[PDB]
């Protein structure tokens, strides 16, 4: 029942005018041996000329000092490598001290490029990707027979930043080039594989190495094929005037195996044919079927309303804790941990986190649509939930560990991380004016930053040095004092801080005594 | 046959043609009597100006409808208004002028129970479309009955309105009385499908070629008809990968860079050959085989197309004298379509698409009847009922309502109905996300059932989702609940009911609502009271509790037009359903003990005294 779409998206692609317009500038770049930016119908064409000197092939590491930087992207020790004659070209050229003027103000930009050039625009819409806050135009990049660009480590980096599909790298069939680079490069981005015939479009890095070796195993090798890219550019882009059918015998009646019979037609192989026939193996295993996301997304909601009675019991129970004699806060009670209504709220703690982490995973596995994140409903969903429970995984954190990192130093829970990530897809000013404390602490790792203040506070008490002493309380004390005593001014904390025997109002009083000893 | 699936015959369809020749002669219209049918036809132009209106700077000659004038032409729950061509619309609003005789003769022909046709050939059968849907407006939604239904027969026409004209005339059920015929490679229907640039240069001659006056230039109509369909190509690519939801990163990052045509196909299209007569309900369906039933086989066939394409604007004539000879079928209806789009000159690669998009219409009647089946089941039915028949005679009985016992309580009633609240917000969400997503048929938001479903649910519950926002302060996070806390399924069903209930009349909900402030003769001038009034909760029964959070807190002459405003939009409320007075007015209520204590002078000469005690 699935639908094949490789071939559909390179048809929309073909057919849209920067395919022949990022083309026109590539060609006149080339000509001209120098970079050129100009408009076309109100689009920014930036398109870097082909260099045929340097030297291609040798693996180097992402820049960690200086003006140039991805921030964007992985620092995690598979580390991110790109070819070292391309960067050093993108520092040689001076693209970023100059683009950086020439496109304020632009609102719709391609970066485009033939051959090294295509590399080239490649890294430098990567890097204009990679920045933290995203670029003020949008950005697309699409190449022409361009060599691959950097490593694995690399590709997997923009695929988890979610940038792949900001690149078209357009591949003649008998382009030897990208098929050609030593076996450290991997591909990233979308490659539009293409024929006298047609064109398909592989999205995934995996299909495109396979199709690599496929392609490596056919057999004309003159040069010069590299240089023929306005040749199919221009057929591609005219097939719109001739009604092209299936051209083998059968074509496969389920519509799913009709598709791929079409796209290995497309990139001009018979399905009778042995490569023809990895070819259709290649299409078939890029998909991986799924539910649709549109419908996943929406029956979600089902979901999140089954576990949300979770959440209302951490409601209950922080009521309850507020309600309570003792005056711990419902943080401290839980971490204190005596009591049943604490295993019992323990059970929904763990059903909450059980249900974001897998609507995250989802979300990074692509079965939740790619804008899912964007959704008011998940943005302030995933915020309650964070703001009411988060405290419970810090308190349930530091009563079960071995004194046993902290939570804020690498033991904080991805999911918060990424919820954290979520809120900025909506407003952050109203400030409104407070009438009491809100109904839960806003920043949802006070405690943890409380129990940090709390063990510098003892080491501290430890002392000796009464100018070191000085340096815990000017650097590692008294500015969390302050950050609290302005979260409490505003009225940004929850009532249960503020209850006697919380561990706040502890700290709070230990702190002032000890204040008091020494100016 | 093809009567019964339109519900019109071949003698009204050859009277239609035979209007549509006359209407040439005339100025802007002509009227055809005979028998139980009036005809009214409406004259072609072929001039550029008649097809992209010079004053208009957008990219297609597109313009929003007037809302207060076309009020059904819109998403409901969403808003957005229906797009047509600013020519087309300015033409028949000419033709509409009360210095012309049209406007009586409509309502001439309305008095005597005629069948009333519009018709048209060529830009006229675009006028054709519009004037249907102005009918439609003025007379049909006011007294739908058999009598007054109209037909609209078109010929070659271009097309008119984006995907929300063809969407708002679905969920009217209008479409049913929209047929447009089509010669197979007429130019005219997919002219529209690119963009003004591309066919400025070539346009006017092109027009002159089409106009039946005085033929006297193969390269300009080779390169209109190209660069036609090479806009049509993009419009048609980008289009089916779309619908069906493939590769929408991909998509929403290329569509900032492209400009596509937003015209779509309105009502049936029938397809003409030599040998077949083929129609076609789905829009999307439609939009796809208006590109590749155009398309080349081979190079003796490229070098005829364009000529052709516009020698077939005129095989109308042909068209009308043959039907009874073609083979007639129903595309959609069809469970094998290959034939049928072989025999429309369809390849393999269009097969698949046109099928996408029929099949993407399948899937949302198949979407709309997993959502009938969970909201037809009793464990679901059950949990309004249990809010309606248990939670709020129990908190009334109580002395404080149920708003205020969710509000601040924590029973395990007041718990329970918070569990209920939430799964509740789940089914509706889910229906909503699948609105939003164009997944569900464009009838769904008409439908009664559903109408009456949401707004008892949106009676009952989103008071608990007021009390929900402000026991938990959420409204001291991120503002008044009816600024950005409301949440979007509750608009959604409240607009659903208000066009439900207002449409008969010719009522806009907005219209409704200040008239009535305009009533209450409050003592502010105009801008002051609209000033005061901005983002309010007495535009909906259902936010009573939210404006009443936002003004309890406050000095009387701060609000004092805010409080008469709410006290005087009641009434009506508690008549219609919206408010219940066994609710309100208890001792516990925040609203009672809030109103107790506004200053005698209000209090006395309230509309609500007898209500309450100090
Ligand atoms: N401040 C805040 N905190 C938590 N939830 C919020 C807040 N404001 C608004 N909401 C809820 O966000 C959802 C947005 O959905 P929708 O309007 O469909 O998104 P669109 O993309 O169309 O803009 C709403 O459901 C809104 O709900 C309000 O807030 C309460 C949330 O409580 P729970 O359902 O228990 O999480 C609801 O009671 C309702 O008042």
């Amino acid at each position: 029942c699935r639908f094949e779409t490789s071939e559909l998206q390179a048809s929309v692609m073909i057919s849209t005018p920067l395919f022949t317009d990022s083309w026109s500038s590539c060609n006149t770049a080339n000509c001209n041996g120098s970079i050129k930016i100009h408009d076309i119908a109100g689009i920014t064409y930036v398109a870097i000329p082909a260099v045929s000197m340097i030297q291609l092939g040798n693996l180097v590491g992402l820049p960690v000092t200086g003006d140039v930087l991805f921030p964007g992207l992985s620092s995690d020790e598979p580390l991110p490598m790109v070819d070292a004659a391309i960067l050093k070209l993108f520092l040689q050229l001076k693209i970023k001290e100059g683009l950086e003027l020439e496109l304020l103000g632009k609102k719709l930009v391609v970066i485009t490029g033939h051959s090294t050039g295509g590399a080239l625009a490649a890294f430098t819409a990567l890097w204009l990707l990679s920045q933290s806050s995203p670029p003020s135009f949008r950005v697309f990049c699409i190449t022409f027979g361009s060599p691959l660009l950097g490593n694995q480590s690399l590709s997997t980096s923009i695929s988890r930043s979610r940038l792949a599909h900001n690149f078209c790298h357009v591949v003649s069939i008998h382009d030897l080039v990208p098929r050609s680079s030593n076996e450290q490069f991997w591909p990233f981005g979308t490659y539009l594989f293409c024929s006298d015939k047609g064109g398909v479009c592989l999205d995934n890095a995996g299909s495109v190495r396979l199709m690599f070796n496929i392609l490596n195993t056919t057999a004309t090798q003159n040069t010069e094929e590299h240089q023929r890219y306005g040749h199919y550019v221009f057929t591609l882009s005219h097939m719109f005037l001739k009604s092209r059918s299936f051209l083998g015998g059968s074509i496969p009646d389920n519509s799913y195996q009709a598709g791929v019979a079409l796209a290995v037609e497309a990139l001009g192989f018979s399905n009778d044919d042995t490569s023809g026939v990895l070819v259709k193996e290649c299409i078939e295993t890029a998909t991986r079927i799924v539910r649709a996301p549109i419908l996943r997304s929406a029956e979600l909601a089902n979901e999140l309303a089954s576990v949300l009675p979770a959440r209302l019991e951490i409601q209950w129970y922080k009521d309850r804790c507020d309600a309570s004699e003792e005056q711990l806060g419902y943080y401290d009670f839980f971490k204190r941990y005596s009591l049943k209504r604490d295993f019992k709220v323990n059970m929904s703690r763990i059903r909450l986190a059980k249900f974001w982490d897998t609507v995250i995973k989802m979300v990074e596995t692509n079965e939740l649509p790619f804008d899912f994140h964007l959704g008011k409903k998940w943005i302030y969903a995933s915020q309650f939930y964070q703001l009411l429970a988060e405290p419970l995984d810090i308190a349930n954190f530091y009563k079960n560990r071995d004194i046993g990192g902290h939570y804020l130093e690498g033991n904080r829970p991805k999911r918060y991380e990424v919820i954290d990530k979520w809120q900025k897809g909506v407003k952050v000013p109203e400030e409104c004016v407070r009438s009491r404390y809100a109904s839960t602490t806003q920043d949802t790792c006070f405690w943890a930053k409380l129990e940090q203040a709390k063990e510098w506070l003892d080491e501290a008490r430890k002392e000796s040095s009464d100018p070191q002493r000085r340096s815990l309380l000017r650097e590692k004390i008294v500015p969390f004092e302050s950050y609290a005593n302005t979260l409490v001014t505003k009225k940004e904390v929850s009532l249960d801080v503020k209850a006697k025997n919380s561990s706040y109002s502890v700290w709070e009083a230990n702190l002032k005594e000890f204040k008091c000893k020494m100016g | 046959a093809f009567e019964a699936l339109t519900g019109i015959n071949g003698d009204l369809i050859t009277r239609s043609w035979s209007a549509s020749k006359q209407a040439y002669l005339t100025e802007r219209y002509h009227k055809e009597e005979a028998g139980a049918v009036v005809i009214f036809a409406f004259q072609p132009s072929f001039s550029e100006k008649d097809f992209f209106d010079p004053d208009n700077k957008s990219s297609f000659g597109e313009i929003k409808l007037n809302r207060v004038q076309f009020p059904c032409m819109r998403k409901i729950g969403k808003g957005d208004v229906a797009t047509v061509n600013e020519a087309f619309l300015k033409n028949l609003e000419a033709i509409i002028d009360p210095r012309t005789s049209f406007q009586a003769s409509v309502e001439m022909a309305v008095r005597s129970r005629k069948q009333i046709v519009f018709t048209g050939h060529s830009s006229g059968g675009a006028t054709a479309i519009l004037a249907t849907v102005w009918y439609l407006e003025k007379y049909f939604i006011r007294n739908p009955n058999v009598y007054l239904e109209p037909r609209c027969v078109t010929f070659g026409a271009p097309l008119v309105g984006d995907s929300i004209f063809s969407h708002a005339l679905g969920r009217e059920k209008w479409s049913r009385f929209f047929v447009n015929f089509v010669s197979r490679f007429d130019i005219v229907p997919r002219i529209m499908l690119a963009r003004k640039a591309s066919v400025e240069e070539t346009l006017p001659h092109v027009l002159a070629q089409l106009d039946p006056r005085k033929s006297s230039s193969e390269q300009r109509i080779t390169e209109f008809y190209t660069r036609v369909m090479r806009d049509t190509s993009t419009v048609a690519n980008q289009a089916v990968c779309e619908l069906t939801g493939s590769a929408e990163a991909f998509l929403e990052t290329l569509s900032s860079f492209l400009e596509l045509s937003p015209y779509r196909p309105a009502g049936t299209f029938v397809f003409s050959t030599e040998k077949r007569l083929v129609a076609v309900n789905n829009s999307d369906a439609i939009l796809q085989m208006l590109f590749y039933t155009s398309q080349a086989s081979d190079e003796q066939e490229w070098s005829l197309i364009p000529f052709r394409s516009i020698r077939d604007h005129h095989s109308y004539e042909e068209l009308v004298q043959s039907m009874g000879k073609k083979l007639f079928n129903h595309l959609d209806g069809e469970n094998s379509i290959e034939s049928t789009l072989n025999d429309l000159g369809v390849s393999t690669r269009g097969r698949q698409y046109v099928q996408a998009a029929l099949e993407e219409e399948k899937k949302r009647v198949e979407n709309q009847k997993k959502i009938i089946q969970v909201i037809e089941q009793e464990r679901f039915l059950k949990k309004l009922a249990w809010i309606e028949d248990e939670y709020k005679p129990k908190c009334q009985a109580h002395k404080n309502g149920y708003y205020d016992s969710f509000k601040v309580s924590n029973e395990e009633n007041d718990f329970k109905a918070n569990v209920k609240r939430a799964e509740l917000a789940g089914v509706f969400d889910e229906v909503l996300g699948l609105m939003k997503k164009c997944q569900l048929p464009d009838e769904f938001e008409g439908d009664i059932d559903w109408i009456k479903l949401a707004t008892r649910y949106r009676r009952l519950v989103e008071p608990l989702d007021i009390a929900n926002y402000h026991r938990h302060l959420k409204n001291e996070d991120t503002g008044p609940y009816m600024k950005r806390g409301r949440p979007t399924r509750y608009i959604y069903a409240q607009r659903g009911y208000e066009h439900y209930i207002l449409k008969p009349n010719g009522m806009i909900a907005e219209d409704v609502f200040w008239n009535k402030v305009n009533g209450l003769n409050l003592g502010l001038q105009l801008e002051e009271i609209q000033e005061t009034l901005k983002n309010s909760g007495s535009e909906c029964g259902s936010c009573f509790w939210a404006e009443v959070e936002e003004l309890k807190g406050k000095p009387y002459e701060e609000v004092e037009v805010r409080v008469k405003t709410l006290e005087g939009m009641l009434g009506e409320w508690i008549t219609d359903g919206e408010v219940d007075d066994k609710e309100i007015f208890l001792e516990g209520s925040t609203f009672r003990k809030w109103w107790i204590t506004l200053p005698k002078n209000h209090k006395s000469h309230s509309p609500l005294r007898d209500y309450m005690m100090d």
